[PDB]
């Protein structure tokens, strides 16, 4: 143990230990992993009934038996020696009391260095097992749901109910929580302001589409080619699906269609909605480096790459696909699914970005930044697709497609999206 | 491949390019094939293709519709109505592999409004086990006689149940 | 002449699994990758019904190639051994078939440092060699759970590394400076527990062909 | 009643928690659940207020924002105004959110835009802050993907709004808060 | 009038117009036919107008004219143009009085030399003591000295002969072509097609 920290849950550091060689080393990389990033080997343990943070610092992964036994015993001589000062509400408990707990710690470290050489969670069981039932039948992955509700036997352990409670409402209360706070991804997003930012090199706007097979890539993308013309965008599609038949004639229907609804006439004499296409056969990577090279020149604030529907195992093909991604470095990556998908919403979008970060060649590569989910009019509630996508990829649900026209895409509202699968 | 004389008829007059889709896959595998770009109703493309590959003795005549799903009863009264109008001998429910719950209320409205007697289970080559295909047996009361393996048209292979099975299960 | 064998490694494994812990995946792509420079470079050890010993001789380190062929041997069981880790945990007979890829792999990083001591090869990989041995000397000698021979090969691996940035100009001591930084965070666990006890090119001088000042000439 | 602190992570909400109630400077982590304490106002009368500095974290910010902006008599937006310069898409679009649930309240709280971190020589001004600010929810008001910010026919301001919004200059490390604990006199 | 000459000169140089100051500077060399200043702003008119033999023929003929009052950057500059970067290394080097310009040309004549150890240590001075318009662009030539360190037709005359063009196909996919010519057996179903 070269490090130990010990704060509140308010972001308040308690005790903290860094030996007495030089001192106080890693103490915020401590938290990050640790508290920031769950909700060297840098791990924690919580303590949710004082809202307390165990955060360790060590090596040689096999200690880890020891290591946890001694966060186990100065656990519970703080949260003993402690108790009046960490059991209070006020923030001026801890802000008032004294934590000399260095003398303890070297005892418990010197010991431990010897031995080398309220809600329970039988209570809150058989609801956290109604809970993961109801969110795995309302579409949420089967392990997506068993994650979620542990996640609140950790929160809620220790901890005292309310004046009413019970059992079961508790354990149902916090992992509606638990998964507000995880589709309610790390991200954000903007319109015309956004495109100003992408002007401020003189260049378009360009946006990868890509999933696998059937979800919405082609249709959507042409929802989002009118709700860009609608805030007085041009768009230039750029088709770069040649895997299949008619992929470059539905792109021309909807460049048809679109041109139509917003020709050079009603928007001040020049083309906003036009279709790049090489035919089938090409390759993706180069009908899209050439329509990005082409809405330069021809005046497009967007180009939307549409590419061919793929599965998730195939080496020799999301290799160029990942490939294509990394080095066209397009704006925003959008990844598709559908809200039918089960399971398969968490393989899809683990091996779509792990694909992304392999065949990627940088320092940091170029991820997923969002999912449109299509078919959102189909589910009807079992709505557990959204949950399962924002869970893995700590990215936000761009748009949710809901039919099949232009005017069905809608923004997320994730607050009654959690309100439908945490209310059983 | 087998010896019959097959023909396709594309009757989805919604999708873009969808006629477009099914004439490269007809004219790559060297079989026959109708559909119109000027004709919106499929009722009209599929009586007037069937009377047609009839009247040129065809022995497998398939028909291609579009997509639809039950909340729309205005394309679940179409296909009910494309299905009288050339009377199937067989109609066939097929079905991705990756589909969740959501399976057996949509196979169940496609059993009511119209007669399935058989199901295909496609995208079964990557990741999918296809475990949604219990709730479309059970639904439309139909055997898996096909599965399909890939985006070729070679990729498709008759259903057996024993190695189906033991994948599902592991 | 060059290799950096850091810079190797390091995207190697984040672009074949261990960006994600896989080192089952990265070892199988090591032995594919050994393959298929064995049957371009027609480098086969053995025929069909005999083997005969590869040995990497000297002639043949002009390619600047052939040390990539040691180099993933080096790797292949170094990659077993740390996957032989995690499944240690839980059937601790495994960590004896661990010990023994990694001897295995200083032996060939022992014997990939002599191939770079050749005059043919510049200083760069003679010396990137050298403490690449002396890195899998203190990760073994820390896996033989001695905290002292531990930080002996560390440290040494370390005062190594740093011979090598401060020899070169200061962009590329980036790579040795890396790799010093890289073996750091070993170093202060093993002492606390001894004392326990064509580019684009602009011709930017164009711009400074202008008139002399006219000021004296009016 | 309450005085909630809000802003984006290390913005300096939990330094100026402690600077207000202790006076002195406290080492502070990432903060992931609210912290409550009281806060007895430099006026004659001594008015205590109930602060509460709720987490900056985008998982945390809206989920703890609702639970506590019914109860809220005055809410302080922290900004880093040393990072503001990189910041101002993520200052602006927190802000919008802080402003739409401010004028759907029934008793619509008192507002300050405590532009924190002044101590340090690359912070921006609370006048340029303003300026940049207004700049940017004039854009956010149409880029936003009903309770609108003023006029849609005028440029943005704060002004227009049915707010009591300040902006003051701060410094969390003693401490420059004489014109926090000013305006926490004033509105007690 | 001389000094309307050089407010004519003066006038034009500023304007980028030196293909008048290229005509009022031949007017000063035909009155003042040893004026350094004008033998300077012929050389720079012909420089900036592509002349690179033309403005060295000027630092040629008037060599002990331009003497230690010198154009060691233009003539290291005309001959670093017209394919010499022997004669423009040799040049920089026998200057009398180093300058910001011709240490630009010397960073540009030692990455022409594939001397990329000093045109390193000449590009790192040259981006901290440059404050000009063209620092991206010293940024881009620094860049590239760090990635350096590591209508023949067979006969014109028998192409409107057979056939006024080849085959209207003429070149595309082999197995595209009318000839074909692939010895293709049968097709089978490997890639994409159904074109
Ligand atoms: N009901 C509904 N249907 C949708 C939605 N989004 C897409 N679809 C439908 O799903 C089908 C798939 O269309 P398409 O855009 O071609 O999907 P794709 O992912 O591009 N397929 P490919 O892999 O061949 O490129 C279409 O019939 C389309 O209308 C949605 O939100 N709701
Ligand atoms: N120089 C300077 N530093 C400050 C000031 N205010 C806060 N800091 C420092 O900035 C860091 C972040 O401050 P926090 O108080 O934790 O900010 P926060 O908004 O509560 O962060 P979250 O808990 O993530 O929401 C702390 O370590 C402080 O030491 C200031 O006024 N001047
Ligand atoms: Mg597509
Ligand atoms: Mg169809
Ligand atoms: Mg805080």
């Amino acid at each position: 143990l070269d490090f130990f920290t010990i704060f509140s849950k308010g972001g308040l550091v308690l005790w903290c230990f860094q030996g007495v060689s030089d001192s106080c080393t890693g103490p915020v990389n401590a938290l990050i992993r640790s508290v920031l990033l769950q909700e060297l080997t840098l791990k924690y343990k919580l303590d949710n009934q004082f809202e307390l943070v165990f955060v360790v610092g060590f090596q040689k992964i096999l200690t880890l038996t020891y290591v946890d036994k001694l966060i186990d015993d100065v656990h519970r001589l703080f949260r003993d020696k402690y108790r009046t000062e960490i059991q209070q509400q006020s923030a001026l408990s801890l802000l008032n009391g004294t934590f000399d707990f260095q003398n303890d710690f070297l005892r418990l470290l010197r010991e431990a260095e010897e031995s080398s050489k309220s809600l329970s969670r039988e209570d809150m069981e058989s609801v956290l097992d109604k809970m993961r039932d109801h969110l795995i039948a309302k579409n949420v992955a089967a392990d997506i749901a068993v994650q979620l509700c542990e996640s609140v036997a950790n929160k809620l352990e220790g901890k005292v109910m309310g004046t009413f409670s019970t059992v079961t409402s508790t354990v149902k209360q916090a992992l509606q929580e638990s998964l507000v706070q995880i589709l309610q991804p790390q991200r954000r997003v903007d319109m015309l302001r956004d495109i100003m930012d992408a002007q401020r090199r003189q260049r378009p706007y360009v946006v990868t589409f890509c999933g696998v097979n059937g979800v919405g890539k082609s249709t959507n993308l042409a929802k989002i080619s009118f709700w860009l013309l609608e805030n007085g965008f041009s768009v230039l599609i750029a088709a770069c699906d040649t895997f299949r038949a008619g992929a470059v004639e539905q792109l021309r229907t909807h460049t048809r269609r679109l041109s139509a609804l917003h020709p050079p006439e009603k928007h001040g004499g020049r083309t906003m909605v036009q279709l790049f296409e090489k035919g089938y056969g090409k390759d993706a990577a180069g009908i899209a480096m050439e329509a990005i090279a082409f809405a330069r020149n021809q005046g497009f604030d967007v180009v939307l790459v549409d590419t061919a529907g793929r599965m998730q195992d195939n080496a020799p093909l999301m290799t160029a696909l990942a490939k294509l991604i990394t080095v066209n470095t397009p704006d925003l990556v959008l990844f598709v699914g559908e809200a039918l998908v089960g399971n398969e919403a968490v393989d899809q979008l683990v091996k779509f970005n792990r694909a992304l970060a392999d065949h990627s060649m940088a320092q940091t590569p170029r991820l997923i930044d969002g999912i449109v989910l299509t078919k959102f009019d189909t589910i009807d509630d079992k709505v557990g697709a959204a949950i399962s996508m924002t869970y893995i990829t700590s990215k936000p649900i761009v748009f949710v497609g809901t039919g099949q026209t232009y005017c069905d895409l809608r923004s997320l509202n994730a607050k009654a999206v959690v309100a439908a699968l945490m209310k059983a | 491949r087998k010896g019959w004389k097959t023909c396709l008829i594309c009757a989805d007059t919604f999708r873009a390019g969808a006629f477009d889709q099914l004439k490269q896959n007809a004219t790559k595998a060297r079989i026959p094939f109708y559909g119109s770009y000027t004709e919106m109703d499929p009722v009209i493309i599929a009586s007037e293709g069937v009377e047609k590959f009839k009247n040129e003795n065809f022995e497998i005549i398939i028909v291609d519709t579009s997509g639809r799903h039950k909340q729309e009863d205005s394309l679940f009264e179409e296909m009910l109505q494309v299905a009288n109008a050339i009377q199937p001998d067989n109609i066939v429910y097929v079905m991705d592999a990756s589909i969740g719950q959501a399976c057996e209320a949509q196979a169940k409205a496609f059993k009511d409004k119209v007669d399935v007697a058989s199901v295909i289970v496609t995208k079964l080559d990557g990741h999918a086990k296809g475990g949604g295909a219990l709730s479309a047996v059970a639904a439309t009361k139909s055997p898996i006689i096909f599965i399909g393996t890939g985006e070729h048209i070679d990729d498709f292979e008759p259903f057996k149940t024993q190695p189906f099975i033991s994948k599902l299960l592991g | 002449l060059s290799l950096e064998i850091l810079q190797i490694i390091k995207e190697s494994q984040q672009q074949h699994g261990l960006r994600h812990g896989d080192f089952q995946r990265y070892r199988g792509y090591c032995s594919r990758r050994q393959r298929r420079l064995r049957k371009t470079l027609n480098f086969k050890m053995g025929n069909r019904h005999k083997f005969t010993g590869k040995k990497v001789t000297e002639d043949l380190l002009t390619d600047n190639r052939y040390l990539l062929l040691v180099l993933m041997d080096a790797e292949r069981a170094w990659s077993y051994a740390m996957q032989l880790k995690q499944e240690a945990n839980t059937e601790p007979r495994k960590r004896f078939h661990l010990l023994s890829r990694l001897r295995k792999a200083v032996k060939h990083a022992e014997e990939l440092e002599r191939l770079c001591e050749s005059n043919r090869v510049d200083a760069k990989t003679k010396l990137e060699a050298q403490a690449y041995t002396a890195y899998l000397s203190g990760m073994l000698r820390f896996e033989h759970q001695e905290w002292k021979a531990a930080i002996e090969a560390f440290n040494k691996c370390k005062t190594i590394y740093e011979k090598l940035a401060s020899a070169f100009t200061e962009e590329q001591a980036v790579l040795y400076n890396q790799r010093v930084e890289e073996i750091s965070p070993n170093i202060r666990y093993c002492a606390y527990n001894i004392g326990d006890q064509k580019p684009l090119f602009f011709d930017l001088a164009l711009n400074h062909v202008a008139f002399p000042p006219l000021e004296d000439k009016l | 009643r309450a005085v909630l602190l809000l802003g984006l992570c290390d913005s300096g909400k939990t330094l100026l928690f402690v600077r207000l109630l202790t006076g002195h400077y406290r080492d502070t982590q990432t903060s992931i659940t609210d912290s409550s304490a009281t806060y007895r106002v430099n006026n004659n009368r001594g008015n205590s207020l109930t602060l509460i500095d709720l987490p900056g974290h985008e998982s945390l910010r809206l989920q703890f924002l609702e639970r506590f902006k019914t109860s809220a008599r005055a809410v302080v937006f922290v900004v880093d105004s040393a990072a503001f310069q990189r910041e101002v898409k993520d200052v602006a679009e927190f802000l919008y959110q802080v402003l739409i649930d401010s004028m759907s309240l029934k008793n619509t709280p008192s507002f300050l835009i405590a532009c924190n971190k002044q101590d340090i020589a690359m912070a921006k001004s609370a006048k340029l802050i303003q300026q940049q600010l207004e700049k940017e929810l004039n854009t956010l008001r149409v880029t936003r993907s009903p309770a609108q910010l003023g006029k849609k026919g005028k440029e943005f301001e704060f002004s227009q709004l049915p707010l009591k919004v300040e902006f003051l200059e701060c410094s969390a490390k003693s401490a420059d808060i004489q014109d926090l604990e000013k305006w926490l006199a004033k509105i007690a | 009038s001389v000094p309307a000459l050089w407010s004519e000169v003066n006038r034009y140089g500023q304007n980028g117009d030196f293909t008048r100051a290229l005509k009022t500077v031949n007017k000063i060399l035909q009155i003042n036919k040893d004026d350094v200043t004008a033998l300077h702003c012929k050389v720079v008119c012909l420089i900036q107008n592509g002349s690179f033999k033309e403005a060295l023929n000027v630092i040629n003929t008037h060599t002990k004219v331009l003497a230690n009052n010198s154009l060691s950057f233009e003539k290291a500059y005309c001959e670093y143009r017209l394919n010499r970067i022997e004669n423009a290394l040799k040049t920089i080097e026998s200057a009398n009085q180093q300058t910001d310009k011709l240490k630009e040309l010397y960073g540009q004549v030692l990455y022409r030399l594939e001397r990329y150890d000093e045109c390193l240590a000449v590009y790192r001075d040259l981006v901290r003591n440059s404050q000009d318009d063209y620092d991206e662009e010293r940024k881009t030539n620094l860049s590239a000295v760090v990635a350096a360190q590591s209508k023949k037709k067979g006969k014109l005359p028998k192409n409107y002969d057979p056939k006024v063009t080849p085959d209207p196909e003429r070149w595309l996919p082999m197995r595209x072509x009318x000839x074909x010519x692939x010895x293709x057996x049968x097709x089978x179903x490997x890639x994409x097609x159904x074109x």
